């Protein structure tokens, strides 16, 4: 064998980085992503003109 | 308190007398149309202006809609002929508006900066042409 190290210790830190952020994103978008609470008509925009 | 003042929608003259009432009702909805469609063009969201608005209206008074609104009301008092309630409403109307005007301005200054300052320079009166 001759080959020494390759590409990084860092780079797999990095990538160990966006596979965590991905599997967090996943986690937290399976389970808030359905809340609603109402959507009525916004036509008493005061702010117009009162 | 304009009703009660007017005189008797009977009594109060026809002709070429209601011809003015007409002109200040299409001006008055042309200023705040104008106003209105400068002001909404240049917002990304419901009420965030992107710019300084400087066109049409905005050229000649720098809260063009409330002006409008006020307009409509003392077109409104010159309807049934009353203007002692076309002067109440100046006075009460001017006092909230103008202290709306100073908190949205103060706001719109701070957020902007010299933009809008040359541009109350260049338009001083705030409601009223050369009157206020």
């Amino acid at each position: 064998p001759m080959e020494t190290q390759i590409i990084s210790d860092d780079t797999w830190k990095l990538v160990d980085e966006i596979w965590d952020k991905k599997v967090e994103e996943i986690k937290a978008e399976a389970v808030i992503q359905i809340e609603e609470e109402k959507k009525k008509p916004q036509i008493l925009m005061a702010t117009h003109f009162f | 308190l304009a009703a009660f003042e007017g005189p008797e929608l009977h009594r109060l003259p026809g002709g070429w007398a209601n011809v003015g009432i007409w002109i200040l009702i299409v001006i008055t909805m042309l200023m705040h149309y104008d106003s209105t469609l400068y002001l909404a063009r240049y917002s990304e969201k419901v009420v965030v202006p992107t710019a300084v608005v400087q066109f049409g209206p905005y050229r000649w008074v720098r809260h063009p809609i409330y002006a409008s609104t006020m307009l409509l009301f003392a077109a409104y008092c010159t309807a049934l002929r009353a203007p002692l309630s076309l002067l109440f409403l100046l006075a009460v109307c001017l006092v909230y508006y103008n202290k709306k005007a100073k908190m949205e301005e103060e706001l719109m200054v701070e957020s902007f900066g010299q933009s809008y300052s040359d541009y109350a320079d260049k338009v001083r009166h705030k409601f009223i042409p050369f009157v206020y």
